[PDB]
């Protein structure tokens, strides 16, 4: 969840 | 995070 | 606002003490990069993370408070996009010939001599730089530029520092 | 002559290029600490080794030549001797209360602000410092003190550095 | 075996 949020900040 | 010259 | 959300997210990442330690940063960064296997990396080592934290730890608390983490993550966010932009052959790494461009894209303008040492310190045998080295390098390069600028003022462009300060700036990084 | 003997030993450690790379240093080191359980450690990370190399790489070849390796190794074995001396409770690590003594022994006189930052950057969650962190920390401290001196006329106590020099000094470390 | 040499040099 917290990681999901961060990961989505990564392009592609 | 910027410049050199 | 979008910020209030990150603040909310930071709270999940910070844990009880409300700051992100080197260990937390490592697991967080590794949990993120693993979800993007297109970013070739052996993972962020604990050592690299203590160094990233220390270099970002302006208020010397040993960990990263909200603002520091946000600054760090905004940078990683932006540099991560540049990393993809310059991994033109989709090898998962930044080739040596693509590196100057990537750095420039991050707003960094150095020279053949700096890039050579950068490569030497951050690239593999083939002149390639993987994701953690790329990110850790830029975190450091950004922090070092800010350190200089802050120690300067508005002109000179040539700071002076004693032994106390030199060890501070170099040992705690 | 020990140097001749060490020279013959070094040759077996360097290889093709006659110098010890970060990867080669890491392996030599970890294979050595392994043979010494009493020395608590999770091994020397590749980034830590890259950092030690850069810092030791005075002639900027990217790897450690004989003289640089000999210097580094003479320091490690001696600092390693000090390490065991200060691991009073045979914990395999150095206590935070024992750390200031271990450092003084190594010949380093820093304190108050400085020291706290060191602990903060290399100590564990309880203030204890393990082998790779202890060694790496001293290798860097030694390198920095020395790097400072080499930039002083008659030790006016201060060094003036421009941007290129600063980035060179801090990025290649 | 160059390791043992080094392994012996430090206590
Ligand atoms: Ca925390
Ligand atoms: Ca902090
Ligand atoms: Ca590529
Ligand atoms: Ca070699
Ligand atoms: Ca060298
Ligand atoms: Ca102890």
């Amino acid at each position: 969840d917290a990681i999901d949020a961060l990961s989505s900040d990564f392009t592609s | 995070a910027k410049a050199i010259a | 606002e979008e910020v209030r959300q990150f603040r909310r997210l930071f709270a999940q990442l910070a844990g009880d003490d409300m700051e992100v330690s080197a260990t937390e940063l490592m697991n967080i960064l590794n949990k993120v990069v693993t979800r993007h296997p297109d970013l070739k990396t052996d993972g962020f080592g604990i050592d690299t993370c203590r160094s990233m934290v220390a270099v970002m730890d302006s208020d010397t608390t040993g960990k990263l408070g909200f603002e520091e983490f946000k600054y760090l993550w905004n940078n990683i966010k932006k540099w991560q996009a540049i990393y993809k932009q310059f991994d033109v052959d989709r090898s998962g790494t930044i080739g040596s010939s693509e590196l100057p461009g990537a750095f420039e894209a991050a707003g960094f303008h150095l020279n053949e001599h700096l890039y050579s040492m950068i490569i030497r310190r951050y690239s593999d045998e083939g002149g390639n730089m993987d994701f953690d080295n790329f990110i850790s390098c830029l975190v450091r390069l950004d922090a070092m530029f800010r350190a200089f600028k802050s120690l300067d003022k508005d002109g000179t462009g040539q700071i002076q520092v004693n032994i106390q300060e030199w060890l501070q700036l170099t040992m705690y990084s």
